[PDB]
């Protein structure tokens, strides 16, 4: 009967948030959800006003429900057209950093508002006059801030997220600059907490409806087709042959366990006329069948360095796509394909 | 499923189908030659080329030597039938190796179905074959059959190693450039290969071999096959498109001839030397050529000269060119399909991608010119395999590309004289009277300076933004998954038939396609210079082999004017030490000091925190190549910090980015939709403009700047090699000066010293590669990109003004939306598109840097013992032999954990490869493993040393032994001089981190300084081993308790590793944290935390307390009670009682599998054992106070109380956390303790959730599960 | 130089002062000793003679 | 270092053409800069200790 | 829409010279190759010359050394200078812009008379 929001830095950080802000699990911990209309949260600290010589770092996990594209304030310490602000704009973010003399840094980061989690990192280094901006594991901006002098702003940082309902997790502010290694280390550590994720890097759930995509054919969904009066799975090679995308639901051996984890034994269900279950044929090729008892239990895992993709195996033989055949690329259980063919992803 | 479906021998009788004498097109009359059809449209003629070109019917050398770096001539080569059989089998083997790979399979398939076009008919309504695309095959009955084909492989011309694609041309058609295509004849020899120098791979392979590396012939064949594939589809780039170079400066080369076709064929960074403008130009040109072919097929009405139907030929060419056939049968070229085909033939068919597929070492660029020629023999399977090449698997040749090293795999490569003699093409550089001192500098040792006209652009040409203005897609870098995407949609089914064609004439008449007349670039051009050049500094470090003692000298002058003087950029103290006469008794210590100083100076790195994009600086680069100017190395460091990377360049490159072409917007009256679409298209084309200028700057950087840095890097490698060779020469003179008696008493192996200097140079080159790469990237980021960004911002300002005027002009049309469009324009154009290097260059992804570090650690392991499938094997590339004893016990839960008892049958033997056994005096090496040593109980273990790991041979080698609280490492040379290092842990301690717990042991051995022993990643002890001589380890490593007098003694051990280098503290810490299995919780001893297992409890804040239960029920509680007490055996052990207090049992709640292993974030129940019976840990979350007192309840009485526990594993991974949660998924808090009056009760507290991980305040909720173990074994 | 008159000029001066003092007071250099690698303070010798 | 910075600051506030509100902003920024200088000095003392 | 308009064709005596020109409207023709083809009566339209935006030229066999193809990107025009004409050079000459479409001209007749 309570939602606890606080600061664990041990400093004099004062937090004031709207009473009705919800918490939903994100990557590692619960994340604040802002509805974008009346929910906001402010952090107060004498260090947040920045200045002329202080170096600092900002990093957080953001998942935006990017409906609109107008310039809206997301988060920043802005007062007398001075300081810094991250805005929502177009398909992504905009970093604005302006000083008391008028020198400005307006940088557009593209492709962030795809309703998927992203790890945003900003590092302002005054000793080296260097600005670093990272999204996920890529260094998206390296700039020289030799021209930016005094960004003395308010001692409050106001997370507003105007006009865009969004999720924010793990907001962390440091008084030192960040190196690219540190960004990669934080990203990859936080990412593997034994949980499997969907296309949006949200936790994979049992008994939920998804659509399956292969890493190589990221935009071609997995569909179903009949060959010898029993039904198999393949991708849509012949452009829109009207093979509609198949509906997938994972089932665990446990009545409980809403969420999928590493090394889990799962069975796959497909919403055809009846609930069709996944089985391995004699030619190592996957097929849909009628009876639950014959469904094969596969062990599900993922790669540490690919955040939104997962792997499936049966008796050590992993699941991938076959060669051109019909033209149809069959789902097969074989270990003689390239590594990139074994990564799959689910989209709700 | 082989590409060549028949075993071909040169003495096989002719049959006229696949083995027969043939005559191909020729200038006049040609003698028929025996040829073999190895695949459809693929013939091989094991004959020297004296017939394809009538001007080259002579195998003797040409009148003037070819202007190529490496050339070899032998008029007797490929004359005997044995040579021809060897040639045929080698070509067959190379074709099989290419076809085995995915990319090569696609390449050969595309070559086969790319039949040359039937464009020989003068009448547009007919299809006539071209004679020059066919051959005549003599049948046994004496008749000849004319047959069309695609590819012929023949031997080389006069120059044996000059491989190229030839094709017979046409009277008016340029078959290789009009989309038609012609039959391709490739000059190739599989009995010879090139030899090149490489230093980039030391970052991932620090054990790289020394000297030259040999190119895999399969790569060269694939290169020529890609040329043939470009020519067969008629998309070969015009051979007069040449990357012009400046040849006027003293540092610039006298001349270079490279074609745009060759750059396209290479791929990687070489293909990026071409700007995007000319690439689009080429694509559209060949697109319209394909459309020409489509229209020719459409207007066709009949076929001539064959029995095959017209429709069949139309279908064949439809599949060759991927033409789209409509409902009426008319052919057309789809832009999408042509994109796929052109991209596959040009950007995927590259030498770089074949290098990636073949897994062999090869030059990253064409500017890494070849340096030698080697005779080879690839036919025997013991020398070369279809799947591995020279790098034979499970051998010494598999690792570090040692199969391609001409010195390690020396029996496979025989050096031959380079007919391009020394300094054949050169420049004469003279220093003005410091008379003149002049040096000849080889042409290919000079600087590649691309001309400005190569980088043409229309950035200054404005565009007209229309509502129909097309927005372009991305330009995806050719990655392996895209290659797989094309591989999975590739059609390997259809192969064109070998149809019956009308017989041609007996002698096919035809000549090759005309080559442009190339001028021999000037040679021997003399330059008069006022300053010593980098070439002079590099030349001063060279010397000639002989008897005379060469002496080092810091005066470049004196070194240049004396053969017996060698310049060195080292300190003057080094010069004095090396040049001194050393006595015999002091020889070995002298050599050791010289090695130490060499490694110290070469590995010298100065970190800087003052400039942004550069973090390290190597100072000796200053005096090594006279980079910049001035006296000391401090000048180099200071000037590098002050000026930037520009000092490293030999010529300042022009980066000329003009005013960007403004957009002109067309006006649509009374039309809202098309006007807003025009605005949006203008903004999108602006984004495209940002990307275009960025790409142009990256191309200019790759061609003008990065090449200079690469040459500097190569010359640094050369300078280090020169210094090492000079020092070795002086040391070996000194050794040979002795009477042979002193030479008997001193065991000196100069090859060992050469090795040692080689890996010292490898480390120095790791540092140099990192530094010079950083310099090149810094110059791109700071000195060239900003000119762009300025021009781009000016373009944004102009576009903003033009747009705002456009919107205010259509103010009536955009009624109401004036504000929204104004805001869109202002906000989009007020920002900057940041330049991301990972977008345009494949090298600079951060994940690849992490991968490089991990690989560098991995590739140093000469032995890696791991349990895979059902056997314990060696995961190293050497793949040593493992003999497992009958009584070796593997843990059923974690089979990597090996138990060794004090029995003769409980033993593990590793038979090492002969190339990885230790026999040296200078080679550093390391070992690491996890060991669990049980507590000692008997006094017989007192003063009883027993070996567990043995690598001793005749009292020489190394051993790991154990004693009472002692882990002992013992090194011993062949002279029985031995050194021991020890880690001591006491058994007289309350709670021990080592007794019966998993311990990560690491021993590093620097042959010059010390042997160090680390425990759990922390340095523990060190002993000087510099006084040790030659050590000869054992051919096998023995894991067995040897000499242990305790009959019941055993050990546990896992993750053994033997490395060929000295690990530093950082690397050992990385290994310790890597091998921790951080995803799985651990018990107190270090094993896997398990379900349904009773564990006594420890609290890490107060280890002297144990969990006890005051009373069972909701009204009771559990608290920490002390003291634990002490268990002891006098003079042996005195420890705190670990089996005291209540027990916990972890129960599965939401487990998705059945393995009884508690992983991280597992939702579990917890039972409490009181009076040997289980209760449930639970609490009432609705009681007042954040601290919720925990209680042990009857299992049927829990009801709806808070019981769901989330487990957490924090780093071994001994630290365990337990977050309590009710049945609604809410947090109750972590389980620790809180003070109520006297008693510290077990409490779920949400205050722990408010604390950052690893903080001291989290040590109260950190727990240690202790199960009963036979290594501890006190009374439960 | 011209004496500081605008607030910008003072910001430039103060930033350079801070950066130079930062580089001076935090000057370290890693060296090899018989005990291993040590992070030596650069100015120590000039500080206490 | 702090005395030099404070002397220059006080001199500029005493006699210069900068606007009063600007001078106030400068005072605030200089206070934060002194905090940063103290942090750097602390780093230096930790370095000498180690 | 892109438009190609040729001009300069006429009848010409053996060994004479004739200049063909072609102007473009609707595209900048920067970084776009151009070409001149000819169609003889009853034969297929054949390539005569090609010129790239950088200025590189590529000729056919029967036409090399007698014809010269040039271009001006600024004036958006392609030229074909025919020197030492021979009776085989008679036919309809067409200009082509190797662009996003099959951009052809109307065609102008050249007749070599003797
Ligand atoms: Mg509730
Ligand atoms: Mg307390
Ligand atoms: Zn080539």
């Amino acid at each position: 009967g309570n939602n606890v929001i606080g600061d664990a830095s041990g400093k004099n950080t004062s937090i004031e948030y709207s009473k009705d802000i919800g918490l939903v699990y994100g990557i590692n911990s619960d994340a604040l959800y802002l509805n974008g209309s009346n929910q906001s949260i402010s952090f107060s600290n004498d260090f947040f006003e920045n200045g002329l010589t202080n170096s600092f770092s900002i990093y957080f996990w953001l998942r935006n429900l990017g409906k609109d594209t107008i310039k809206s304030k997301l988060i920043g310490s802005k007062e007398d057209n001075c300081g810094w602000e991250i805005y929502f704009q177009d398909t992504g973010l905009v970093f604005n950093m302006i000083d008391s003399n008028g020198n400005e840094k307006n940088i557009y980061l593209s492709d962030v508002s795809n309703n998927s989690w992203h790890y945003i990192t900003i590092s302002v280094d005054r000793l080296k006059e260097q600005l670093l901006i990272f999204i996920d594991d890529n260094l998206v901006a390296n700039e020289s801030i030799k021209e930016i002098l005094n960004i003395y702003s308010s001692n409050i940082i106001s997370l507003l997220s105007e006009n865009n309902p969004s999720y924010i997790e793990g907001l962390t502010i440091l008084n030192k600059p960040t190196t690219s290694q540190e960004v990669l280390s934080n990203y990859f550590e936080v990412l593997n907490n034994s949980y499997i994720r969907d296309s949006n890097e949200e936790r994979l759930e049992y008994n939920k409806t998804y659509q399956l995509y292969n890493y190589v054919f990221s935009d071609k969904p997995i569909c179903e087709v009949k060959q010898n009066n029993n039904i198999y799975l393949t991708i849509n090679n012949t452009n829109n042959l009207n093979l509609q995308a198949s509906k997938f639901k994972l089932l665990s051996i446990n009545p409980n366990k809403q969420y999928v984890q590493k090394l889990d034994e799962v069975i796959i269900s497909v919403l055809d006329n009846m609930e069709k279950y996944i089985d391995i044929s004699e030619d190592n090729r996957l097929q849909l069948i009628d009876n639950k008892n014959n469904a094969k239990k596969m062990i599900i895992s993922n790669d540490i360095f690919i955040s939104n993709c997962l792997t499936l195996s049966y008796n050590g033989k992993y699941i991938c796509l076959s060669m051109k055949d019909e033209n149809h690329n069959w789902m097969i259980c074989n270990n003689d394909m390239s590594k990139y063919l074994y990564l799959w992803s689910f989209k709700p | 499923m082989p590409f060549v479906n028949k075993q071909f021998n040169y003495k096989d009788p002719v049959n006229g189908v696949d083995i027969a004498y043939i005559k191909i097109p020729n200038a006049g009359q040609m003698q028929p030659v025996k040829a073999f059809k190895i695949h459809n449209k693929i013939w091989v003629i094991p004959e020297r080329d004296t017939f394809t070109n009538p001007e080259e019917g002579d195998l003797n050398p040409p009148p003037e030597a070819k202007q190529v770096p490496v050339s070899y001539y032998d008029s007797t080569y490929l004359s005997t039938d044995n040579e021809k059989d060897n040639y045929l089998k080698g070509v067959t083997k190379l074709f099989e190796r290419i076809y085995s790979t995915d990319l090569g399979r696609m390449l050969l398939t595309s070559i086969v179905r790319g039949i040359p076009f039937w464009g020989g008919s003068t009448i547009d309504t007919e299809l006539k074959v071209i004679d020059t695309n066919c051959i005549n095959v003599i049948q046994p009955d004496g008749s000849y059959r004319s047959e069309e084909l695609n590819l012929v492989i023949i031997g080389p011309s006069a120059d044996i190693i000059q491989f190229e694609c030839k094709s017979f041309g046409h009277e008016v058609l340029n078959l290789t450039r009009n989309g038609y295509g012609s039959t391709q004849y490739i000059r190739f020899s599989p009995d010879f290969t090139f030899g090149f120098e490489e230093s980039l791979e030391v970052d991932t392979n620090p054990l790289l071999g020394a000297g030259k590396f040999a190119t895999d012939p399969a790569v060269t064949l694939a290169h020529q096959l890609i040329h043939a594939g470009h020519r067969l589809y008629g998309i070969a780039i015009n051979p007069n498109r040449v990357f012009k170079v400046n040849t006027n400066a003293y540092y610039e080369m006298s001349g270079l001839e490279v074609s745009f076709e060759e750059l396209r064929t290479f791929g990687g960074h070489d293909a990026k030397f071409i700007d995007s403008l000319q690439e689009n130009e080429f694509r559209l040109y060949y697109y319209n050529k394909f459309k020409d072919i489509a229209s020719t097929l459409n207007k066709a009405k009949s076929i001539v000269g064959t029995t095959a139907s017209l429709q069949y030929m139309k279908n064949v060419f439809k599949e060759k060119y991927l033409l789209s056939e409509d409902t009426s049968g008319k052919f057309s070229v789809d832009k999408l399909k042509f994109d796929k085909l052109y991209k596959m033939l040009t950007e995927i068919y590259t030498e770089d991608n074949f290098v990636k597929f073949f897994k062999v070492l090869n030059a990253k660029t064409f500017l890494n010119f070849d340096k030698a020629v080697f005779k080879i023999n690839i036919v025997p399977k013991v020398n070369y395999t279809i799947y591995d090449g020279f790098n034979l698997r499970n051998t010494n040749l598999a690792a570090n590309f040692n199969g391609q090293n001409t010195e390690i795999n020396n029996m496979n490569f025989t050096k031959l004289k380079n007919f391009t003699g020394l300094f054949e093409f050169y420049k004469l550089l003279c220093v003005r009277g410091i008379n003149d001192l002049c040096i000849k500098v080889n042409n290919w040792d000079l600087f590649f300076s691309p001309s400005e006209d190569n980088f043409t652009n229309d950035l200054n040409k404005g565009e007209e933004i229309t509502s129909d203005t097309n927005i372009e897609a991305a330009e995806e870098n050719i990655s392996l998954d895209l290659i797989q995407q094309y591989y999975l949609t590739f059609n390997f089914d259809n192969e064109p038939e070998n149809i019956s064609i009308e017989n041609l004439s007996s002698d096919i008449i035809g000549q090759l396609e005309l080559m442009p007349n190339i001028e021999r670039f000037p040679n021997g051009k003399k330059y008069e210079l006022d300053k010593y050049t980098m070439f002079h500094y590099l030349r001063a470090q060279e010397f000639e082999h002989g008897k005379s003692r060469i002496a080092l000298t810091n005066s470049v002058n004196e070194a240049l004017l004396n053969p017996s003087r060698v310049y060195t950029f080292f300190s003057s103290d080094y010069v004095k030490k090396v040049n001194k006469a050393t006595e015999a008794a002091m020889f070995l210590g002298w050599v050791e000091q010289l090695v130490y100083d060499f490694t110290d100076e070469t590995s010298e790195v100065s970190t800087t925190d003052k400039i942004a994009d550069i973090t390290i600086i190597i100072p000796y680069i200053g005096p090594a190549l006279n980079i910049g100017n001035m006296l000391y190395k401090d000048d180099f460091v200071g000037a590098l910090i002050f000026s930037g990377a520009v000092i490293l360049l030999e010529f300042i490159p022009e980066i000329a980015i003009p005013v960007l072409g403004t957009f002109a917007l067309v006006s649509y009256i009374a039309n809202k939709v098309l006007t807003v679409q025009t605005i949006d298209n203008a903004l999108s084309k602006r984004n495209e403009k940002w990307d275009e200028v960025y790409k142009y700057i990256v191309t200019n950087w790759l061609a003008k700047v990065n090449t200079q840095i690469d040459l500097i890097r190569k010359k640094m490698k050369e300078a280090l090699e020169n210094q090492a060779e000079a020092t070795k020469a002086i040391i070996n003179y000194q050794y040979n000066q002795y009477t042979e008696e002193e030479k008997n008493n001193i065991n000196f192996n100069i090859d060992d010293l050469s090795s040692k200097l080689n890996e010292s140079i490898n480390k120095a080159m790791i540092n140099i590669n990192k530094f010079l790469n950083q310099c090149s990237v810094s110059y791109l980021m700071n000195s060239m990109i900003p000119y762009g960004v300025k021009r781009l911002e000016d373009f944004d300002a102009s576009l903003k003004d033009a747009l705002l005027k456009y919107i205010y002009d259509n103010r009536g049309t955009l009624i109401g939306q004036v504000d929204r469009l104004k805001d869109k324009v202002n906000n989009t154009l007020s920002t900057d598109i940041p330049f991301q290097l990972s977008k345009y260059v494949d090298n600079q992804r951060l994940l690849s840097t992490f991968t490089e570090y991990i690989k560098n650690i991995i590739n140093t392991s000469i032995l890696n013992l791991r349990y895979e499938s059902n056997h314990l094997i060696d995961l190293s590339r050497y793949a040593s032999k493992i003999n497992i004893g009958s009584k070796v016990n593997f843990d059923p839960i974690d089979k990597n954990q090996i138990q060794l008892f004090n029995l003769e049958s409980s033993k593990i033997e590793v038979i090492l490869k002969n190339a990885i056994v230790y026999n040296s005096m200078y080679e550093n090496f390391s070992t690491s493993f996890w060991i669990r040593i049980p507590k000692y109980f008997n006094s017989i273990s007192l003063n009883n040393e027993y070996t567990i790991i043995n690598c001793m041979e005749n009292n020489s080698g190394w051993k790991v032994s154990l004693n009472y609280g002692e882990i002992i490492w013992t090194l011993q040379d062949t002279q029985e001089i031995k050194q021991r290092v020890v880690f001591k842990y006491s058994q007289m301690i309350n709670i021990s981190d080592y007794i019966n717990r998993w311990i990560f042991v690491t021993i590093t051995n620097n042959r010059l300084n010390n042997s160090k022993i680390y425990i759990n990643g922390r340095l523990i002890d060190q002993k000087p081993i510099s006084n040790l001589g030659n050590i000869h380890a054992s051919n096998n490593i023995m894991f067995k308790l040897d000499g242990c007098r305790d009959t019941h003694r055993y050990i546990w051990i896992k993750y053994f590793n033997l490395f060929d280098k000295e690990l530093n503290e950082k690397e050992i810490k990385d290994l310790y944290d890597n091998q921790s299995n951080s995803g799985i919780l651990k018990d107190f001893w270090g094993d896997y935390l398990q379900y349904d297992k009773p564990y006594y409890m420890l609290n890490l804040y107060d280890p002297n307390k144990y969990v006890d239960v005051n009373n069972v029920g909701i009204r009771g509680y559990m608290y920490l009670k002390g003291p634990r007490g002490s268990v002891m055996t006098t003079n042996i052990y005195l420890n705190s009682s670990l089996y005291r207090g209540t027990k916990f049992i972890i129960k599965k709640y939401a487990s998705g599998n059945k393995d009884n292993i508690v992983r991280n974030n597992d939702r579990v129940y917890i039972n409490v054992v009181v009076k040997n019976k289980e209760y449930r840990l639970a609490t009432n979350a609705s009681q007042a106070g954040v601290e919720k007192i925990l209680s042990a309840l009857e299992i049927p009485d829990v009801g709806n109380l808070s019981q769901v526990v989330v487990m957490k594993s924090k780093n071994i991974t001994n630290k365990c956390k337990m977050n309590l949660q009710d049945n609604n998924g809410n947090d109750i808090g972590f389980i620790g303790f809180h003070q109520f009056n006297n008693i510290a009760k077990l409490v779920a507290s949400n205050w722990y959730n408010r604390q950052i991980e690893r903080s001291s305040r989290t040590l109260g909720c950190s727990w240690e599960f202790i199960p009963v173990d036979d290594g501890w074994g006190e009374r439960p | 130089n011209s004496p500081i008159d605008t607030d910008k000029k003072y910001y430039l001066w103060l930033r350079e002062i801070f950066r130079n003092y930062s580089f001076d007071i935090t000057a370290t250099q890693e060296i090899n000793t018989n005990c291993g690698i040590n992070k030596v303070v650069t100015w120590f010798g000039k500080a206490l003679n | 270092i702090k005395r030099i910075i404070q002397k220059k600051l006080s001199y500029l506030i005493g006699n210069s053409n900068i606007s009063s509100d600007n001078l106030a902003l400068m005072n605030l920024t200089t206070t934060n800069t002194l905090r940063d200088i103290s942090n750097e000095s602390q780093i230096a003392m930790n370095n000498v200790d180690s | 829409q892109v438009q190609l308009v040729e001009s300069g064709g006429g009848l010409v005596q053996v060994g004479g010279s004739l200049r063909l020109s072609c102007v473009v409207s609707g595209s900048d023709i920067s970084g776009i190759a151009m070409g001149w083809y000819r169609q003889a009566p009853g034969k297929r339209r054949e390539m005569v010359a090609d010129i790239f935006s950088g200025g590189s030229t590529d000729y056919a066999g029967s036409v090399k050394g007698r014809f010269t193809i040039s271009r001006d990107n600024a004036k958006k025009t392609s030229y074909l200078q025919m020197n030492n004409v021979k009776p085989e050079d008679t036919g309809v000459y067409y200009c082509r812009l190797y662009g996003s479409g099959d951009y052809w001209g109307q065609g102008t007749q050249v007749t070599v008379s003797s």
